[PDB]
């Protein structure tokens, strides 16, 4: 497990990280489901550009909004 | 505590992610925008 | 003896500098003053989570006192002032509840408001106004 | 002068007299003094707080171990009052016009 | 050491307990 | 340790932040010796940067004694008349240049413990606080358990 | 009044340790986290037989790079311009 | 739904009731509009503010001193506007409030005075029977600070 | 306020008395209300090296 | 009306809310004491040191306030009056009384 943890990329506690949805990794994610959290990755608009790098936020409940801005609306 | 704002969207840790920590905390006087941190 | 110690007196000042407002032999006693001097600095140096601690604390029982005094409590005052967008820290709700009594009691009021209109809400299931105070501000 | 007070740079021996004196001269009639709170009169520790009260109309209030401290800090507080020199005035503007 | 079944009824392990309390009908 | 130290306060010396502000640092009186190995950066520091620091701020007068020692070091005096002394042994161009930027940033203050970093004049604003806050005054004053 | 046997952790008559309710909410808790993320791991995207060498490439390139680096060890450079200013310890004025 | 008045029947608190919201809207708008006029004529003295400064909330007020624990990279004699305001107010009326407050309401005027480091901090490891000690000595550097005046403007 | 030093003092760190009647009341709640105000768990300016402490007379 | 807090001491605080939505509000005015809550001052007018015979018996009367005890009694006296403990009114070393800071630093 701490293997598993290692290969991951799961060094810090409480630091998000994605991965692909393939059997491998779904066996690697459920042999150490009762370490980490599972969640998914939706996204309300489109995926970044190269114009939409440096201006990015991954936002609670994972939303990676492209649009990410300091004023209220 | 700050399981409350786990449902609003705004994270639990007000430190960081929000108007707090990415907004610059000083600037100079007569308008000139003060350098970003490093971090 | 060839080159041996010559500066040997300038370490034991060095060592007996920190030990000079000690009771007992531990300010003379050089073998004993090593030993004395050693926990001391351990002490200083694991004891700032310890003032860490005690000041996070002091700060709590004041507030808590001072929200006895005005007529709420601490939880509730808590929760309420997470549950408003304002971000204060324990150390300037202490230093006001001290000094200014007038900004804590609004603040007071304003808890209780808001503790009185998530109740509302609650036992409403709410739909409609859920809270004029309420409503918070989305930032994108 | 910043933080400091008054009657420290002026010293003055009677305030109540001073402070009648300009009560005339704003056109009032004569001050009287009320004991408003009070805790502790048989022990060693004594707390009164006499309050100056002009026509029904409370002015100031000052602390004190005794009654006659404690009306002689009311009488000092009305006269900074009335002068405008207390702790919530306008700080001194240090700028360029 | 003591064997896997026994007369005193040997207290189970701390997280076995918690999880039997936690999962009563 | 605090106990074994003395302390002080946190504090400005003439209140240079409300009017204007003023150079803390006086004098600086170099010590650079005529030869050896041991005040190479000295020497270097005052042939090639000790013109602009001296002409970075004009309130600061540096003093060039140029005596033949062996260890190179450095008077700093400060308008509270404190007078600090410190060693530029076998030191970099770029050390010392840093070190006495850093003594001419400071004031003539102690560098010991700084015992509450913040400090106000007017703590009390909006009334201070008394054990007879927030407590309604009753009819006349009465006290309870009594008749009139 | 009441003595507890040798170390009340281990051994034989131990000292019992019991539940209250915060560890019950806990694991409460804790198990609805594993059955959301049971669900959300109950759904693949390329049902294995879909990605018998797609990202391939990239491994090999990354061990490539890796190799050529461990294997590109050696000594720093040297030279005579270090040897030539450390003359300059007994510098004067000049 | 008709329960005779017992010992548990009533809850133990006072039953809250919440007034009209067009009437709280219409007070709270003759509210501000009122401290909007007391602000307009002039009528406080000596205020205080709380700006999130390097992650440490301070009272700030007229006249006062802060102390960080870095530098600013900034030369000494030079103003520092300072923002991220949650709370001001002076005498008998304060604001606030949701995250932060506008930046054309206040703006608080700061001047970094001394820049010297902190004294010589003691950090010691040690471990019994294992021939364990450490030792080292920290100063990090320091940036004294003085807010000049906060002024206020009337665009509520 | 505008006090001045000696006698803000005096107003501010002072000795307080307090009456708290008994009959058909239990010990408990009434020794615990007792010791929260002698240690000072009622004033903001509460610290254990300030002495605040008060006075409590329970009838 | 509804009322959060109490309005009849202390202060009369007034909750407000902006209609921007992006700040609060609050006035609350000082309150003062009414004149139906306040108790006259007694004047204690005490006299009783005076005659027919002598007009300065009075003054020479004024220098007997004077008593001498032990530290046992006095102790306990002043233990009494100042509502401390016993352990207090007793002298301290000299050990306890060399390392004394007689000049601390003063703050404001
Ligand atoms: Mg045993």
């Amino acid at each position: 497990e701490k293997d598993i943890i290692k290969m991951l990329g799961l060094e810090k506690a409480h630091t998000p990280q994605v991965h692909k949805n393939i059997p491998s990794v779904n066996a690697k994610l459920k042999v150490v489901k009762h370490l980490i959290r599972i969640k998914p990755l939706k996204l309300p608009q489109g995926l970044p550009a190269e114009e939409n790098m440096s201006n990015t936020c991954l936002k609670s409940t994972g939303e990676l909004v492209v649009q990410w801005h300091l004023k209220p609306v | 505590g700050g399981q409350w704002r786990l449902q609003q969207g705004l994270a639990a840790n007000p430190s960081g992610y929000g108007p707090l920590t990415e907004l610059p905390d000083w600037s100079y006087a007569d308008g000139r925008p003060a350098p970003p941190m490093k971090g | 003896l060839r080159n041996r110690v010559t500066d040997r007196y300038f370490r034991i000042q060095e060592v007996l500098k920190h030990a000079r407002h000690f009771r007992g032999r531990k300010n003379r006693c050089y073998r004993l003053a090593v030993r004395t001097v050693i926990r001391a600095f351990v002490k200083c140096t694991k004891a700032r989570y310890l003032k860490k601690k005690n000041m996070r604390t002091l700060w709590i029982n004041r507030i808590t006192a001072a929200s006895q005094e005005h007529g709420l409590k601490y939880p509730a005052l808590i929760g309420n002032l997470v549950k408003c967008q304002v971000e204060l820290n324990r150390k300037v709700l202490a230093d006001l509840a001290i000094y200014e009594p007038k900004t804590f009691k609004s603040l007071a009021a304003l808890a209780s408001r808001r503790r009185h209109e998530g109740f509302a809400a609650a036992l409403g299931d709410g739909k409609e106004p859920e809270g004029i105070f309420s409503r918070v501000v989305q930032y994108h | 002068m910043t933080g400091k007070e008054l009657f420290e740079m002026w010293k003055i021996i009677n305030p109540m007299g001073l402070l009648v004196e300009e009560l005339k001269k704003r056109n009032v009639s004569a001050p009287e003094s009320r004991l408003t709170r009070q805790s502790g009169g048989t022990t060693a520790l004594p707390l009164y707080f006499v309050g100056l009260y002009c026509d029904k109309k409370l002015i100031a209030e000052g602390p004190g171990e005794t009654v006659l401290v404690a009306e002689e800090e009311a009488a000092r507080v009305a006269l900074r009052k009335l002068y405008g020199f207390t702790e919530n005035r306008r700080p001194w503007n240090y700028s360029k016009p | 050491g003591s064997k896997a079944v026994t007369r005193h009824r040997r207290v189970m392990h701390f997280q076995r307990q918690k999880l039997m309390a936690v999962t009563e009908y | 340790t605090a106990r074994g130290t003395p302390s002080r306060f946190l504090a400005s010396v003439l209140h240079n932040g409300l009017g204007r502000y003023v150079q803390q640092l006086q004098r600086l009186s170099f010590s650079v010796s005529r030869d050896g190995a041991s005040s190479r950066g000295a020497r270097e520091f005052v042939e090639r940067e000790v013109i602009d620091f001296a002409r970075r701020n004009p309130g600061v007068v540096i003093y060039v004694n140029s005596r033949p020692c062996c260890v190179p070091r450095v008077v700093a005096e400060y308008l509270n008349g404190a007078v600090r002394e410190e060693s530029i042994h076998c030191k970099s161009v770029e050390e010392i240049s840093t070190l006495v930027q850093k003594l001419a940033d400071q004031s003539g203050l102690d560098v010991i413990r700084i015992r509450k970093p913040f400090h106000t004049d007017n703590p009390s604003i909006q009334g201070q606080w008394h054990p007879f806050t927030n407590k309604p005054t009753t009819f006349r004053g009465l006290r309870p358990r009594e008749v009139q | 009044r009441g003595r507890i046997p040798g170390r009340q952790w281990i051994g034989k008559h131990r000292r019992p340790r019991f539940v209250s309710l915060r560890a019950k909410q806990n694991m409460i808790r804790r198990l609805e986290i594993e059955a959301e993320n049971h669900y959300w791991l109950s759904m693949p995207y390329m049902t294995r037989e879909q990605e018998r060498g797609h990202a391939a490439v990239r491994r090999r390139e990354a061990f490539e790079a890796i190799k050529a680096a461990a294997t590109s060890k050696f000594p720093p450079h040297r030279f005579i311009a270090d040897q030539l200013d450390h003359l300059n310890v007994t510098k004067k004025w000049s | 739904g008709y329960v005779p008045k017992t010992s548990l029947s009533s809850p133990p608190w006072p039953e809250v009731v919440l007034p009209d919201p067009v009437e709280e809207t219409r007070h709270h708008a003759e509210v501000v509009k009122k401290v909007n006029e007391m602000i307009v004529t002039g009528q406080y003295g000596r205020l205080f503010a709380v700006v999130h400064f390097a992650s440490r909330q301070w009272k700030v007020t007229s006249e006062d001193l802060i102390l960080i624990g870095n530098e600013l990279d900034l030369a000494c004699g030079e103003r520092i506007r300072l923002e991220k305001v949650l709370l001001v107010g002076a005498d008998n009326f304060t604001l606030l409030g949701k995250p932060l407050l506008g930046k054309d309401l206040v703006r608080v005027e700061a001047t970094v005075i001394e820049k010297t480091e902190s004294w010589p901090r003691i950090i010691m490891r040690f471990r019994k029977r294992k021939n364990f000690k450490k030792k080292r000595i920290v100063t990090t550097p320091q940036t004294v600070l003085r807010i000049n005046s906060i002024e206020i403007a009337p665009c509520l | 306020s505008s006090f001045s030093r000696a006698p803000q003092q005096w107003a501010t760190f002072a000795r307080i008395w307090y009456l708290l009647d008994g009959k058909m009341q239990p010990p408990g709640k009434l020794a615990a209300m007792a010791s929260i105000r002698l240690q000072g768990l009622h004033k903001p300016v509460y610290h254990a090296l300030s002495d605040c402490g008060d006075h409590v007379v329970i009838m | 009306t509804y009322s959060p807090l109490p309005d009849d001491y202390n202060c009369n605080v007034e909750l407000a809310l902006t209609s921007d939505g992006r700040t609060i509000v609050c006035y609350h005015p000082s309150v003062d004491i009414p004149y139906e809550h306040t108790k006259p001052i007694p004047r204690p007018d005490p006299v009783h040191n005076n005659e027919e015979t002598h007009d300065q018996v009075l003054k020479t009367r004024l220098e007997e306030k004077v008593e001498h005890l032990e530290e046992g009694p006095m102790i306990e006296q002043l233990s009494k009056m100042f509502f401390t403990t016993k352990h207090r009114w007793y002298p301290h070393g000299r050990y306890h009384r060399c390392r004394k800071n007689l000049n601390p630093p003063k703050d404001r």
